[PDB]
């Protein structure tokens, strides 16, 4: 999709805890990146004000990767 | 003279509330709170319309009170007319307020 | 005897046969264990099933209860399975009056009497309050007896009687209440437990 | 005429006759050879006896209820229900379940 | 099967993840509505730090008995309750000792 | 040099002749406190009226025992009163618990919550002893403003 | 002019010696002892109100309004104390072109003391002690100026001087016999020390103009609100009493003018502490449903009555 | 028994049904209702002024608490902790050392009024009759310190109050 990547890295950069240059594009937030059990997922539900669109909890536990998690936000 | 009379009672009664406003002064702590009465913190803050209950009678009374105040002239009118012309009249408006009061007893409302 | 015993009894041969009534039924879901003593009846219910013992009694045209009004719980340690739920019950036609009760450990959720009984789910609010008992499919489980930020249950018997928060001092904030200040005045705790049984009959072999 | 409950006692006979031949029928269903069949039928045999022999009397509401027909209707109402309740969840029939942890005394 | 409590191992991880998504959101609306006393920024530290103590995860009946207790403690403020900004306030503020050092609290004599 | 020393003592007089209470309805000394505007011991309209609201009134009587659900609720009530405020803290529950005291709910005194000028001892609080926490409180009232 | 003066310095007097009254003859209503400590029957209680709750008591609202609230106790005397500038005694202040009119209309002006004391408060809570005293002086309003036609096409014009001369051998009771029953309850439409009364007292609900209030503007309320009461116990007693004229010597209306009153200033009180409050959606049940057509039916038989037999001034 | 609240309509056929509605029309059983305060206006009221006049009692009665004493000097409490263990609240404090030589009674004696539900049940638990319950009632501190006892000292200053108590306990002993 044309215009969603550009959006999502600049909500998730704007975030506490996160490397600014590190990690981006197809990069575990919880693997390579380095967060909590709970922290890791508390990013992408921030994500989802951004958007406008409210996300599952069953579609949550998939998603970890920026690059992955721009598939799934797409309706 | 009227102007003269109504003043000086508003005058007076400002005046009181100065006496009351800069004598009594030590110290204006966080203190005051937005509900009192009861205590406890408010759980409905600012404002919300609540509303309802007693729409259709409140609403009665504007209709209401502009007849009471047509039937105004019955003690300062009936002086010069002929009274015979006017007991149909006078009569009529009160006849037709009992009507609009027997309608009301339809189904009142909530209230 | 005129001041030694309180009363004869006469009405316990008629209560026996309610115990004998629910056991004729025999389930090893509801039974277990019978007593009766001092014109009254006990019963031990197993926690699987607690709601069709609860529909029983009531409405029943032999023994027609229906009002469940008192219900209490018991906080003790010295079983395997520590708390028990025990439920009071008074019949207005049949007049008379039985006990039922639950064995389990209760940390893990037990059955909710609110659909049988309209004012139980107030009493099941006071269980989940002061020991942490928590009823399944109970409609809005909100706190009463303790207070809007409490830590743990504050009825418990392993846990101190002062209570871990306690003291409430206003200090050097200007409006916000204190907390965390735990120091209390001493209870002097008395050591007094008389030598020799004081009963026969209640004494129980090692 | 009025009765004491909030339920208003209307004028009908065999009215409690019926709710009382339903259960009968409820209760022959799945126990048969328990003791929650055997012992419901014999009650509401020696009941169902005494409003056939009594002619729209006070006495027989008076028979083991004492506050007119319209309490005795109440507790025939809800009969159907807890013999319904009862044949759902099987307790009745089956006794398997297992004991608690020997300890009693206090 | 006993005792269910509410869900099995794995469930029971994103029942807590569901309760943290609620009390999240819940932290920009309890300055607001409630009263300012902290910050936003450090209100939401406050809540990772309560659940770091509580985090073991051995068995699905201790999880899901904090979910019931989590939805009580942290509902007080979803439905809006009175607090009176004396409770929910979890952290210490008068409460100023925070000594660890063999040779900071015998210093002080403690136990 | 004399008039400015009776003209404070004139300002003194005033909560000398009238106090409004606060109706406090904590616990059992709450009802002997209703004993008070009881005609055989009597404060009405001898320097006690009953009207409620803390806004309106001078002296608030805390009428028995206090709990850590209710001491975010009567410290912001005292913080409603006017300036010039007296408490009077009236049962043993309102020194330090009747019994209590060691239990777990129980705020001890009072004084932990808000500060209190006259103390009243008794467990039920006879009317009769009760009369001073009034009429000690006028008595306690000398001096305000030298300066 | 001296007259406005002498006529509010020992009105407010009469309204702070009221406050013995309110517990003295409602203290022996219920068997108690009123004023008796402060000075030889409690009388320097009254004026030590006034020293007590305006040099000492200091609040102001918290969350507040802007200018209204501190404008409300303005309202509230500002209005009420002005009613006795058109009153006809034995000699008026400035008399009216139509006398009663400027009755009628500045009571309906009083009523925003309690309205305005609404937005007092921005919170919630005070503005149902408001919108309660809305409906419970609402209704009556319609009644109160109908029962006042029936007894003016009955005597003279809206004048209230012609009213005084009207009364020459019996009172106006006799005549508008189920009319003076209805200015016991009709005169309480204002939020009055009553058991009919308005949201203003306690007993049920937080008090009406009072919780948003201090004691300074709270304390103003009071000597408006209790003015009103020897207000309408005085207008009552010209409307429906009189015995006599005499515009030769003054003093001997001035002595049995004020006994006809003051029996009217009791029987206020008296109602006060017998009976308890109507209930909100009850006391719009007593009038509009059952009152307002027989108010009507009368003032219905009075438009007949003045050409029946001559009845106009 | 039943004592029946439903009246079942008193109202049948033209009297009884006539002044039913007369008092629903006008008033008249509220102008009844007015008049029986107007008697209770006429007499006279049962009101008791504190400063000057006094209220009834009992002679047995329970204020603040007050240790007796021997005719002939000597302390009357013995040292137990009896009446320590019966109390509730737990507000006296008692321990004891050797007075001297020969006699053994008290050290520390502390009443702690910031406990203290007043039962009579130390008066009572007490073998040699030392707290004898006088009928106080003026107390009032300006601190906690100044409310609660010392070791005896203000409870032995009920010697003010141990002259009453002499009377009291003459209506004591060989209950009532
Ligand atoms: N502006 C600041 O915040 C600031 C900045 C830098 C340093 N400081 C320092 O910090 C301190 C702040 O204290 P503060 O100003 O908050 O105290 P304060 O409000 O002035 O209070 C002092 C109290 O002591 C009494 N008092 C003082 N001198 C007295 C005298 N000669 N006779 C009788 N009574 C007397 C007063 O009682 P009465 O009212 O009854 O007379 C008053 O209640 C100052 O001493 C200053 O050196 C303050
Ligand atoms: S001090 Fe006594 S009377 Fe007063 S509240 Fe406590 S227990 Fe009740
Ligand atoms: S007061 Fe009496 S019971 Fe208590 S220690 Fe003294 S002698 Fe013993
Ligand atoms: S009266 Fe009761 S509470 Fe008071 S000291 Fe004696 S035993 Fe203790």
């Amino acid at each position: 999709l044309e215009g969603i990547k550009d959006r999502v890295l600049y909500v998730l950069k704007l975030y506490d805890k996160i490397d600014p240059e590190k990690l981006s594009v197809n990069s575990h937030f919880m693997k390579d990146l380095g967060l909590d059990s709970l922290d890791q997922v508390e990013i992408i539900m921030a994500m989802e004000d951004e958007f406008g669109f409210e996300i599952p909890d069953i579609d949550a536990e998939k998603l970890m990767c920026p690059q992955e998690i721009v598939d799934y936000i797409a309706d | 003279n009227l102007m003269l009379a109504l003043l000086t009672n508003f005058t007076l009664a400002t005046l009181l509330v100065i006496i009351a406003f800069w004598l009594p002064q030590l110290n204006v702590y966080s203190e005051k709170t937005s509900p009192y009465e009861c205590g406890f913190d408010p759980m409905g803050s600012a404002r919300l319309p609540f509303s309802m209950k007693f729409f259709l009678v409140a609403i009665t009374f504007l209709l209401f009170d502009l007849e009471i105040a047509l039937l105004l002239p019955l003690p300062w009118a009936s002086q010069t007319a002929n009274l015979n012309t006017m007991l149909t009249m006078a009569l009529f408006l009160i006849i037709l307020l009992a009507v609009s009061l027997a309608y009301e007893w339809t189904q009142k409302g909530l209230e | 005897r005129p001041t030694v015993r309180p009363r004869n009894d006469v009405a316990h041969k008629q209560l026996s046969a309610f115990g004998e009534y629910v056991a004729e039924i025999l389930p090893k879901y509801v039974q277990q264990v019978q007593v009766s003593c001092f014109n009254e009846l006990e019963i031990c219910i197993h926690p699987d099933g607690v709601i069709p013992v609860l529909t029983f009694l009531r409405d029943h045209s032999n023994a027609q209860f229906k009002s469940l009004a008192d219900l209490t719980a018991v906080d003790i340690p010295t079983r395997q399975n520590r708390f028990e739920i025990v439920y009071n019950l008074l019949s207005l036609r049949f007049n008379s009056r039985i006990r039922v009760k639950t064995y389990t450990d209760e940390l893990t959720p037990i059955e909710s009497s609110v659909p049988v009984y309209k004012a139980a789910n107030w009493y099941e609010r006071e269980i989940w309050d002061m020991f942490g008992v928590f009823f399944a499919n109970h409609p809005d489980l909100r706190r009463i007896l303790t207070d809007y930020g409490f830590e743990g249950h504050p009825f418990r018997k392993d846990f101190p009687l002062s209570g871990y928060v306690e003291l409430r001092y206003d200090d050097e904030v200007k409006r916000v209440v204190a907390e965390p200040v735990e120091l209390a005045q001493e209870f002097r705790k008395f050591d007094l437990n008389s030598p020799w049984e004081a009963f026969p009959a209640y004494r129980q072999p090692p | 005429t009025g009765l004491v409950g909030l339920a208003v006692c209307e004028t009908p006979h065999e009215r409690l006759k019926i709710l009382y031949t339903k259960i009968l029928d409820v209760l022959g269903h799945i126990p048969k050879n328990a003791a929650y069949r055997k012992y419901t039928e014999q009650i509401t045999n020696e009941k169902l006896s005494m409003v056939k022999a009594e002619p729209d009397v006070k006495k027989l509401e008076e028979r083991l209820q004492g506050g007119q027909i319209e309490e005795v209707i109440l507790q025939a109402e809800n009969e159907l229900s807890l013999a319904r309740k009862m044949i759902q969840w099987k307790p009745w029939e089956p006794l398997v379940e297992e004991p608690p942890a020997s300890q009693w005394k206090w | 099967v006993k005792p269910i409590f509410s869900r099995d191992m794995n469930e029971a991880k994103r029942r807590v993840r569901e309760l943290y998504r609620a009390w999240y959101r819940e932290v920009p609306n309890t300055v607001h509505l409630f009263q300012l006393d902290i910050s936003v920024k450090q209100g939401r530290d406050k809540v990772r730090e309560m659940f770091k103590k509580n985090a073991h995860i051995t068995d699905p009946r201790v999880v899901d008995l904090l979910v019931i207790k989590g939805k009580m403690e942290l509902e007080e403020t979803i439905k809006v309750w009175k607090q009176r900004t004396h409770v929910m306030r979890f952290f210490h503020e008068t409460e100023a000792p925070r000594p660890k050092d063999f040779l900071s609290k015998f210093y002080v004599g403690h136990d | 040099e004399y008039v400015v020393a009776k003209l404070d003592d004139l300002i003194n007089w005033a909560r000398r002749s009238s106090l409004w209470p606060m109706t406090f309805g904590l616990a059992c000394c709450a009802v002997e406190m209703m004993h008070m505007a009881a005609p055989r011991y009597d404060m009405d309209r001898f320097g006690v009226v009953f009207r409620a609201s803390p806004r309106q009134s001078d002296v608030m009587i805390v009428a028995g025992t206090l709990t850590n659900k209710m001491a975010p609720a009567l410290r912001k009530v005292y913080d409603q009163m006017p300036e010039p405020r007296y408490v009077v803290s009236m049962g043993s529950c309102a020194n330090g618990g009747g019994y209590y005291h060691y239990s777990y709910s129980v705020v001890r005194g009072c004084d932990r919550i808000v500060p209190v000028d006259i103390y009243v001892p008794g467990c039920p609080p006879t009317a009769e002893a009760l009369l001073y926490g009034i009429l000690q409180l006028q008595k306690k009232i000398k001096r305000e403003k030298r300066l | 002019m001296i007259n406005i003066l002498m006529l509010i310095i020992p009105i407010l007097l009469a309204v702070a010696f009221l406050t013995l009254v309110e517990r003295k003859v409602l203290g022996y209503m219920q068997l108690r002892k009123g004023p008796n400590v402060v000075g030889p029957y409690g009388l320097l209680q009254p004026i030590a109100d006034a020293i007590k709750l305006f040099i000492k008591e200091p609040l102001r609202p918290a969350t507040s309004s802007a200018s209204m609230f501190i404008l409300a106790p303005i309202m509230a005397l500002g209005l009420a104390l002005t009613m006795w500038i058109p009153l006809p005694m034995p000699y008026p202040l400035i008399n009216m072109n139509l006398g009663v009119l400027f009755m009628l209309a500045m009571s309906s002006l009083a009523v925003y003391s309690i309205l305005w004391s609404g937005w007092a408060s921005n919170s919630k809570y005070a503005l149902i002690g408001a919108l309660r005293a809305v409906a419970q002086t609402i209704s009556y309003e319609v009644t109160l100026a109908i029962i006042l036609l029936s007894v003016l096409l009955m005597s003279g014009s809206f004048t209230l001087s012609t009213l005084i001369t009207t009364q020459e051998q019996m009172w106006l009771i006799l005549p508008a016999w189920p009319l003076a029953m209805m200015w016991f309850i009709s005169t309480l439409a204002e939020t009055n020390r009553a058991p009919f009364d308005l949201t203003e007292g306690e007993s049920e609900l937080v008090s009406g103009f009072n919780v948003e209030y201090a004691a300074g503007p709270f304390a103003l309320f009071f000597m408006a609100e209790y003015a009103n009461i020897i207000m309408m116990n005085i207008f009552t007693a010209i409307l429906f009493l009189g015995t006599s004229h005499n515009p030769h010597m003054p003093e001997l209306y001035t002595i049995n003018f004020t006994i006809k009153s003051l029996l009217l200033t009791m029987s206020f009180l008296w109602i006060r502490a017998s009976y308890p409050r109507f209930r909100y959606d009850q006391l719009m049940h007593l009038l509009w449903k059952n009152f307002l057509p027989l108010t009507l039916a009368l003032c219905m038989w009075h438009v007949s009555l003045p050409i029946l037999t001559s009845g106009i001034p | 028994t039943y004592k029946y609240v439903n009246l079942r309509e008193p109202s049948m056929d033209m009297k009884s049904v006539t002044d039913r509605a007369a008092q629903t029309l006008l008033w008249t059983e509220l102008i009844r209702g007015l008049g029986m305060t107007l008697s209770y206006l006429f007499r006279e009221p049962a009101t008791i002024n504190y400063p000057f006049e006094k209220g009834p009692l009992s002679p047995r009665f329970r204020g603040e608490h007050a240790l007796r004493r021997y005719p002939s000097g000597e302390e009357r409490c013995i040292a137990c902790k009896l009446c320590e263990a019966v109390c509730p609240a737990q507000a006296i404090t008692i321990e004891a050392e050797p007075r001297a030589d020969g006699s053994r009674r008290t050290t520390r004696y502390d009443i702690d009024m910031t406990k203290c539900i007043y039962c009579g049940f130390c008066q009572e638990a007490c073998p040699v009759d030392a707290i004898v319950e006088g009928p106080n009632f003026e107390f009032s501190t300006e601190t906690h310190e100044e409310l609660l006892y010392n070791k005896e000292k203000l409870l032995n200053n009920g010697d003010k109050w141990e002259a009453e108590i002499a009377a009291n306990i003459q209506a004591d002993y060989l209950y009532r």
